[PDB]
This record gives structure tokens, C-alpha cells and sequence, in this order.
């Protein structure tokens, strides 16, 4: 909208027509209006008003008044046109000038009012051509003669049917001129998440289908005053594990140094919120990489499958807790029967599993093996599922420092560092 | 003649009433409203009111409360449902009077949508064996099918 109204104005203390865009109230807003526009307020004269930051726009044509209205600013002669424009519309319009012939052109002269101006836009040229778009039309009609007598040919036959039936700078210048620990108390002003998760699937054979391994280090920062940081990265890792950098952290100066830094120093890092500064990835089919590797060799006694499974630790490095190996078990056969263990187990009937847990899986002690027998096939045995969280990351990186951009002081920082499984199955 | 189709149309009740006008089917959504069209014949000119008998619109009708002049009833000769259901409706209709102003078909449409009943069947059924102070011919359609229509119509102008 730019006007809320507009409403075609002869001398009478009375404006001759009108119509209001949005209602609400009564007339009374125009009621009021209509007095004070009669009244003109004495005033002399002058073809604009504007008392009270309302503008009260009019154009004196004759004895006649066209009036719009509005109370912020506007660009002035687009307005003018418009007055004078119903200055020239009229005698098209509603015919002439007498009220009378408006009277009985009034359905069309509201209709010009919205058909000129949909809400204070100009909308176009040509009154002949603005009589054209409605109640003049072309379409209707094309598709009416078809279809009509589409129908009727239907109607036709249905008869018988019936029938029968540079520059800007100088400008610029001058002016320029298992929980972790939850909370932040127990965590330094500098703290690091270093987690890990792993995917793997290998077939019963021990071939290792899939690995994958993810990680990154998420870095947060409590006070401002530990802001411009870099970390120090040591890596041991053999792997050939995948490493990138955050795309606001110098590539370079950790590729060189392997200290993790912004690319502009000056900038300083987010505070009270997580970045993950560096991300790590490995995946690959050699078998030589997996953790931990299990063997399932179910066997057949005549009635009565024995079923004995180890488990070995590759990587001397980890040291793996809670560590659950659960096995299916056929149904309706009853509960299995445990022959030699190494660690713990628990039956679940309801599951239908085995879960095998523990003993803590060292470096020491890399190996154990668990014996039971069931009635079943060995089929019924997989796929197993291994389960456990570690304290240290498989890959061999660490972040043994934190110094300050400036001065490089060392500075305190905590660690938080898990490796999770998101799928470990031997198929 | 004011002639009424009714039922719930948008099962094809309106497709029944498509095929008549433009030869067409229901594409619309299931039409609750008036449809209206003319047709012309003995040039009684029949406007139609395919409506509903969806909820508000089978419960409000009172202003078509007037005086009747044609009746199609456009059948679901798969239902066999709502019908008695229906007669006990219906009744109503024929506790009006205005309801006695026409000599009528019944429409049984939807046949080949999968069956229908004994002509007698129905005719008991929606209560229609009991009339006579109107004519009570009887007349199936189907809505891919119907003729002979005109033979129950034809007399039922000529009442």
C-alpha cells in the first residue's frame, strides 16, 4: 500500500467517490476525513496539504478535488502524475464529468482505482488497454468456443440418444580516517576432545572386509585470554592414516611443523564453542591394521556344536576396557554350557546371545579363548559383535602441548580422549 | 424442473454427472457442492444439483427446500451399505411434500464397478417398492453404462 484510500473528490464539503483499501473502523476515520475535506479549513489556496505529517493530496480539477492520501514521504512528481493522470482518465472512464455519469460508472471507476494502483505502485499505461484485462478479456473466450462446442457435440449426439432412447575510495579513506568429564570445572581454560570411531566388518575366514576409521581433534576454549593458541601434535602413527586441517588453520605450518595454528595468527580462536581444528581418516582392507582380531571356530560334535572362539591384540599399543564379545545363539535349545573361559560371560535368553567379557585386553596379556557347547549350526553363531571403548586412540596422535602465539609460554590444557566402535563384526 | 442428484458425489456420483455433461469424468475434487447444469428437454430445461450428501451438505439443503420437479438417485451398485440406512433417511423426504412433485428414476450406476442387486432388491431396500401418489418406474444405469434412461424420463416429464 502506499494509500489507504483514495476517493475522487468534488467541491460539496463532500468528495464525490470512494473506496477504501482495508476496513476496520468506520467512516468516521473517512467520516472525519470527509468533514474536515468539505470544510477545506477556510484555507485559501494551495493544491497540496499536509497538516500533521498526513499529506492530504488533492488536486483542484474544476470545482473538483482529487484526493489521496499518505503521512510518510514519497517522491513527489510520480504523484503529481497520478492527479493529473485522473485528470485524464475520467472522461474515459465513467464518461465525462457530472456525478451522475460516474454514479452509473462506479462499479468501473473502483475498478480503475485497484486496476491503476495495486497499493500505491503505478501499474501501467493505456486506459483502452486497461479496460482490456477485465471484463475484456481474450483467453476465456478461445477456450470457450472449443470446449463449448466440444460439449455440445457430446450433447449433439446425446440428443439422438435422448432422442431415441578510483573514486569510491576517496570517498572511503577519508571516512575510513561411560561419561567424559561433563563439566567446565573439570576442565582446563584450554581443553581438547580427541575422539575416534571405528567401522569394521570381516568375514569368519579373518578376511578383513572393511575398516574404516574416523577421528579429529575438537578444541574448546573457556577464556578469551588462551584465544591465540597453537597446539602441538606429536604423531607416532605408522597407519598412513589421512590427515586435513580445518580451512581456518595454517595447512603449511602444520604440515612443516606439525603445530596446529590459524592461518592468521592475529585471529584468535572461538570461545565456548567446539572447532574441530583436525580430522583424520583411514580405511583400508589390510588385515594387518585391525585392533583386534577374533576367531570363531564353531565344530560340530555328532549332536551338540562346540564352539571355540580367541580373540589376539594386534596393536601392542592398546589397552582395550570392557571389552564385550557377543555371540548368537540358536533358540529353544536351552542355555549354553561354558567349558574353559578366560574372563566372564552372561547369558541373555530373551537375546538369544552369548556376551564374552573381558579379561582387559593388554599388551601383556594380548590373548584369550572361550569354549562352550550348544545344539545348533554354525551359522547360528554369527555374525559376532565386539564392543569397547579405549582410553588411548588407535592412531598414534597426540597433543603433548599448547603454547601462546605470542611468546609461545606454555600453557595448561586437558585432554579428553576416546576411541569408540561404531561397528566391529565378524561376518 | 429442479432436478436432484444426490448422494455423496465425489465417488463418481459426480462422474456419473461428468459423463452426462461433457461426456467427461470427475476431475474435480469429490464434489460436495451444487453442480449445476441445464439440459434441455420438451425444453424444461433440468438444472441439476449433484450434491453431496456429505455431512452439512446432506444437512443443509434448506433453501433447495422448495418444490421438486425430477429425481435421479446415482447409485453405487456397490453400496448397499448406506442404503438402508438410507430408507431410513429417506423417509423424511418422504415426509415432505414438496417430495410428491415428481414422477422419478432411481439411477443405479456403478455396476461394472463391481456388482449390483435385484432391481425388486433395492427396491425394497431404499423403500422404494412403497410409492405410488408419484410414478415409480425403476431405471439402471451404471456410470459406464446406462440406456433406455430416456424411457423413464420420457414418461416421467410427460407425467
Amino acid at each position: 500500500m502506499v494509500l489507504l484510500a483514495a476517493a475522487v473528490c468534488t467541491k460539496a464539503g463532500k468528495a464525490i467517490v470512494s473506496r477504501q483499501f482495508v476496513e476496520m473502523t468506520r467512516t468516521r476515520i473517512e467520516g472525519l476525513l470527509a468533514a474536515f475535506p468539505k470544510l477545506m479549513n477556510t484555507g485559501k489556496q494551495h493544491t497540496f496539504v499536509e497538516t500533521e505529517s498526513v499529506r492530504y493530496v488533492y488536486q483542484p480539477m474544476e470545482k473538483l478535488y482529487m484526493v489521496l492520501i499518505t503521512t510518510k514521504n514519497s517522491n513527489i512528481l510520480e504523484d503529481l502524475e497520478t492527479l493529473r493522470l485522473f485528470s485524464r482518465v475520467i472522461p474515459e472512464y465513467c464518461r465525462a464529468l457530472e456525478e451522475n455519469e460516474i454514479s452509473e460508472h462506479c462499479f468501473d471507476l473502483i475498478f480503475a482505482f485497484d486496476e491503476i494502483v495495486a497499493l500505491g505502485y503505478r501499474e501501467n499505461v493505456n486506459l483502452a488497454q486497461i479496460r482490456t484485462f477485465t471484463e475484456m478479456d481474450s483467453h476465456e473466450e478461445k477456450v470457450f468456443r472449443a470446449v463449448r462446442e466440444t460439449q455440445e457435440r457430446e450433447a449433439k449426439a446425446e440428443m439422438r440418444r435422448k432422442a431415441k432412447e578510483k573514486e569510491v575510495d576517496n570517498f572511503v579513506d577519508k571516512l575510513k580516517s561411560t561419561k567424559v568429564h561433563a563439566p567446565p570445572i573439570n576442565m582446563e581454560s584450554v581443553h581438547m576432545k580427541i575422539e575416534e570411531k571405528i567401522t569394521l566388518t570381516c568375514g569368519r575366514d579373518g578376511g578383513l572386509q572393511n575398516m574404516e576409521l574416523h577421528g579429529m581433534i575438537m578444541l574448546r576454549i573457556s577464556d578469551d585470554k588462551f584465544g591465540r593458541i597453537r597446539l602441538h601434535v606429536e604423531n607416532e602413527d605408522k597407519k598412513g592414516v589421512q590427515l586435513q586441517t580445518h580451512p581456518n588453520v595454517d595447512k603449511k605450518l602444520f604440515t612443516a611443523e606439525s603445530l596446529i595454528g590459524l592461518k592468521n595468527p592475529e585471529k584468535s580462536f572461538p570461545v565456548n564453542s567446539d572447532v574441530g581444528v583436525l580430522k583424520w581418516r583411514l580405511q583400508t582392507t589390510e588385515e594387518s591394521f585391525i585392533p583386534l582380531t577374533i576367531n570363531c571356530w564353531p565344530s560340530e560334535s555328532g549332536n551338540g556344536c562346540d564352539v571355540n572362539i580367541e580373540y589376539e591384540l594386534q596393536e601392542d599399543n592398546l589397552e582395550l576396557n570392557d571389552v564385550v564379545i557377543t555371540i548368537p545363539l540358536p533358540s529353544g535349545v536351552g542355555a549354553p554350557v561354558i567349558g574353559e573361559i578366560d574372563g566372564e560371560y552372561r547369558h541373555d535368553s530373551r537375546r538369544n546371545t552369548l556376551e564374552w567379557c573381558l579379561p582387559v585386553i593388554d599388551a601383556k596379556n594380548k590373548s584369550g579363548s572361550l569354549e562352550f557347547s550348544i545344539p545348533g549350526q554354525p551359522n547360528d553363531f554369527f555374525p559376532v559383535q565386539v564392543s569397547f571403548i579405549s582410553k588411548k586412540n588407535y592412531c598414534n596422535i597426540q597433543v603433548t602441548k599448547v603454547t601462546q602465539v605470542d611468546g609461545n609460554s606454555p600453557v595448561r590444557f586437558s585432554t579428553e580422549t576416546t576411541f569408540l566402535v561404531d561397528k566391529y563384526e565378524i561376518l | 424442473m429442479r432436478i436432484l442428484m444426490v448422494g455423496l458425489d465425489g465417488a463418481g456420483k459426480t462422474t456419473v454427472l461428468y459423463k452426462l455433461k461433457l461426456g467427461e469424468v470427475i476431475t474435480t475434487i469429490p464434489t460436495i457442492g451444487f453442480n449445476v447444469e441445464t439440459v434441455q428437454y420438451k425444453n424444461i430445461s433440468f438444472t441439476v444439483w449433484d450434491v453431496g450428501g456429505q455431512d452439512r451438505i446432506r444437512s443443509l439443503w434448506r433453501h433447495y427446500y422448495r418444490n421438486t420437479e425430477g429425481v435421479i438417485f446415482v447409485v453405487d451398485s456397490n453400496d448397499r451399505s448406506r442404503i438402508g440406512e438410507a430408507r431410513e433417511v429417506m423417509q423424511r423426504m418422504l415426509n415432505e411434500d414438496e417430495l410428491r412433485n415428481a414422477a422419478w428414476l432411481v439411477f443405479a450406476n456403478k455396476q461394472d464397478l463391481p456388482e449390483a442387486m435385484s432391481a425388486a432388491e433395492i427396491t425394497e431396500k431404499l423403500g422404494l417398492h412403497s410409492i405410488r401418489n408419484r410414478p415409480w418406474f425403476i431405471q439402471a444405469t451404471c456410470a459406464t453404462s446406462g440406456e433406455g434412461l430416456y424411457e423413464g424420463l420420457e414418461w416421467l416429464s410427460n407425467s
